[PDB]
């Protein structure tokens, strides 16, 4: 059971209500129950925000809540810093972790609408000009013409209808260059296609943290985090990105699911820093991408009030639990059960449209054949 | 000094002095002369940075007995022995953290989160014959197959104004490559129509090969080994007697092994190698198939040469996630202070600086 | 650089015209 | 015949009369294939930089 705000009280503080709370940490707490011999209730925080000693100053939410006395043990994913360290104690962390940045995964989006472009249209026309002219020129070089067009047409196209052959010696030498021209032309086409298929898709356009587009913000890229989070502490203690830091205050939030759906609706381009949650978000959503280098090596452990008699004991269990691998069992229980495609940004194409264009060319040539054929019928 | 946290044991005899970065680390001597070399490395630098936080003075007294702690008849020897004999109440260097160690001495908050892995990665591979029905030309592929099939009716309609199997075979073989002969047209009607089809044919090949080479450009070839839970590592001979997975005898993990995996403990006790460089040579030799140990040391070894054929299990998925750091004798309370100091250190990314100083490599990354 | 240059086909029609000229020259015989 | 074969079979002509030549020049076409197999391979390659 879970005594929490009815409408979650983000402004209209509907009174509390028993809900159902359950997850990894709950498992942890019940283990610590079986090993520590205590009983308890459970409740939510007043605000939906971790807390910080903002301006006299005072800590929002759970921090100040514990500090008062109305609380006596704080178990949740909790970061570690110096500020919180100044007042309370907490044992070794139970899950090491860091920071990363997530972006709405892009689609491969093959580009083959060049189905006749990658040389030119100008080339596509001058080649037909050249074929006609060299055809009739070979004809004159003979002295088998009305169909000699078939000859060069096919030898470009590798048809093999070959109704005849040049009887004169002149063209009987000439045709070689035409053959080589066809060979090198198709070679060229293949080569430029292969090259044009090297243009990669730069996804993690931000390099770790030193990317200036994210080291100096551009209006083309939107970005934020959750307000009053420890991440803000980390930034404002590192004055460098202050601008971006200042900049990001134009976009901050109050909940993680906020930024979650924000990047889901493709407006917000990046969410951050809840790494050990971004993993589940990704491997259960498979429309998002993590990246960056790990920023702030820290760990989630359990905090308790100042110098309670419990500290010395708690740690023990944890290591005991880290000994028998029970931790890893909980991992397999609540962690690995999410999976989607994870190979890489794979290059491929099955483009129905870029070949549907040429299939329509097929169908059009069909009616062209009907028309021209009956034209020749009436002719003969 | 055992690894890239404490390495240095070299003394400069040119001037009887030592470089600025290092610090005197005199072993006693064996009248202990108290002149050993001057040491440098990673943890030493942590201590130097700490010095600016709390006013104190060093004594880089070295170890003389054993590599680490062991409860010989329940009596701690090693660095933990030195700290429990009240001979020195602060000890740093690569010293794992567990329940057993905590039983007497306390601990700081660790900083370098550590674990248990293995590294045997000479093997390799390529892509399975799994991309030639590749995402290039499957649905549009059969679509073109049938859009080809349909042309036969127009062929019939033309011929009416002896062909069917002939025409089918012809255009089919043409699509791929002209090999076999047959009198395709009789009258310039079909002599044009199917002609344009061959046009398509060309581009077909022009596309196909283009992507195929393209698709054979990326190459991951993730290794195939047995995790820390497979019978290949759980019951070697019951599964496959060809199994040579060793470790370090007196190491910390030995507690975990001889307390939870006596089976593999005995099955591998016939492979307890000595040292670390000997392990590297033996893993490059083939005499010992594989071995298991702490995290940081192997992550560093990844930056060696033979490491580009010797890397991690293929994950950060380790056994009994851990970490370590300063440790003191349940008394001084300065922990509190140094606590924030260490965290203050974290508050700046200094760990990044230090890692750049010591902990990147090549043939890895 | 997707579409090729018309100028980026020099040797093509170079050899084309060369063959045409050699053809006429020999066909004189 | 063999010239045009090197690049690509386009035009017809009765190549053999008797299985003698029907083998000899045959192996030549073998070479022909690899020829193209090489050429295009590098050309694309050379248009990479
Ligand atoms: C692949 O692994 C085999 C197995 O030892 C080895 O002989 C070979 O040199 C390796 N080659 C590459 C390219 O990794």
């Amino acid at each position: 059971i879970c005594t929490g705000p009815n409408d979650t009280s983000p402004g209209s503080p509907r009174h509390t209500v028993p809900q159902c709370c359950y997850g990894f940490c709950i498992d942890l707490l019940i283990k610590l129950a079986r090993t520590m011999q205590f009983t308890y209730e459970v409740h939510l925080v007043a605000d939906g925000k971790f807390g910080t000693q903002e301006r006299k100053k005072e800590w929002n939410g759970m921090m100040g809540e514990l500090l008062s006395g109305q609380a006596d043990m704080i178990v949740a994913p909790l970061t570690i810093n110096n500020e919180r360290a100044q007042y309370i104690e907490f044992s070794k962390p139970f899950k090491y972790q860091g920071l990363t940045i997530l972006v709405k995964k892009e689609i491969p989006r093959s580009t083959l609408d060049s189905f006749m472009q990658p040389f030119q249209s100008t080339l596509w026309l001058l080649v037909g000009l050249s074929v006609h002219v060299v055809a009739v020129m070979l004809y004159l070089l003979d002295r088998t013409l009305s169909s000699a067009m078939w000859f060069s047409w096919g030898v470009l196209l590798n048809s093999g209808i070959g109704e005849g052959a040049p009887r004169s010696f002149s063209a009987r030498i000439l045709g070689m260059v035409w053959a080589g021209f066809a060979m090198i032309i198709v070679a060229s086409y293949t080569a430029n296609l292969a090259a044009f298929l090297v243009l990669d898709r730069p996804e993690e356009r931000i390099t770790g943290i030193n990317d200036p587009r994210l080291r100096n913000p551009s209006d083309k890229f939107i970005y934020a985090t959750v307000k009053q989070s420890s991440v803000d502490i980390y930034f404002r203690r590192q004055v460098e990105l202050s601008t971006m830091y200042r900049h990001m205050e134009k976009h901050n939030y109050e909940s993680a699911a906020e930024a979650i759906q924000a990047v889901r609706d493709n407006k917000l381009h990046a969410f951050i820093w809840d790494s050990a949650v971004l993993e589940f978000e990704a491997s259960q959503k498979c429309d998002l991408v993590t990246t960056g280098e790990l920023f702030f090596r820290s760990g989630f452990g359990i905090g308790m009030r100042k110098d309670s008699p419990w500290k010395q004991q708690v740690s023990l269990s944890i290591l005991k639990s880290h000994e028998n691998g029970f931790m890893e069992d909980l991992d397999k229980t609540w962690v690995r059960y999410q999976e989607c495609d994870s190979r890489s940004n794979a290059p491929a194409t099955l483009t129905c449209e870029n070949m549907a264009g040429v299939f329509m060319l097929v169908a059009g040539g069909i009616v062209a054949g009907i028309f021209l054929i009956f034209i020749e019928i009436a002719y003969k | 000094e055992e690894a890239p946290f404490v390495i240095v044991e070299s003394v400069d005899p040119l001037s009887g002095t030592c470089m600025r970065n290092t610090v005197p680390c005199q072993k006693r001597i064996i009248e202990p002369g108290y002149i050993k070399k001057c040491c440098k490395g990673f943890c030493i630098d942590i201590l130097k940075k700490i010095s600016k936080s709390v006013k104190f003075t060093y004594d880089l007294y070295l170890v003389t007995n054993g590599k680490h702690g062991k409860k010989i008849n329940g009596t701690w020897n090693g660095m933990i022995g030195e700290v429990v004999m009240k001979r020195a109440y602060m000890a740093v260097g690569s010293l794992t953290i567990n329940e057993e160690r905590s039983e007497v001495v306390d601990f700081s908050v660790p900083f370098i989160e550590t674990g248990i892995s293995v590294m045997v990665s000479r093997s390799n591979g390529t892509v399975s014959p799994s991309a030639f029905l590749e995402p290039f030309s499957a649905c549009v592929w059969v679509m073109m197959f049938v859009m080809l099939l349909i042309v036969s009716a127009v062929a019939v309609f033309v011929f009416e104004y002896f062909t069917i199997g002939k025409a089918i075979w012809l255009l089919w073989g043409l699509v791929f490559n002209n090999s076999v002969p047959v009198q395709n047209p009789k009258g310039t009607t079909s002599k044009i129509m199917v002609s344009v089809w061959a046009f398509f044919a060309v581009i077909f090949l022009a596309s196909y090969t283009a992507n195929l080479a393209a698709f054979m450009i990326q190459e991951e070839y993730v290794d195939q080994v047995s995790g820390l839970s497979d019978k290949k590592f759980q019951r070697p001979n019951d599964f496959s007697p060809p199994f040579r997975f060793g470790t370090v005898p007196n190491g910390s993990t030995e507690r975990n092994i001889r307390n939870n995996y006596a089976e593999m403990h005995a099955y591998m006790g016939k492979f307890n190698q000595r040292g670390v460089d000997d392990a590297l040579l033996s893993l490059k030799t083939g005499k010992l198939d594989a071995f298991i140990y702490d995290a940081a040391v192997l992550n560093y070894m990844a930056g060696r040469d033979e490491g580009c054929k010797l890397v991690t299990i293929g994950s950060g998925k380790v056994f009994a996630s851990t970490g370590y750091g300063i440790a003191i004798q349940k008394d001084s309370g300065w922990k509190r202070q140094v606590d924030l100091a260490i965290l203050q250190l974290f508050g700046d990314g200094e760990m990044e600086e230090l890692e750049a100083l010591w902990l990147t490599g090549i043939c890895h990354n | 650089s997707s579409q090729l240059d018309i100028d980026n086909m020099a040797g093509v029609f170079y050899m084309l015209g060369a063959a045409m000229a050699l053809s006429l020259i020999t066909f004189i015989s």
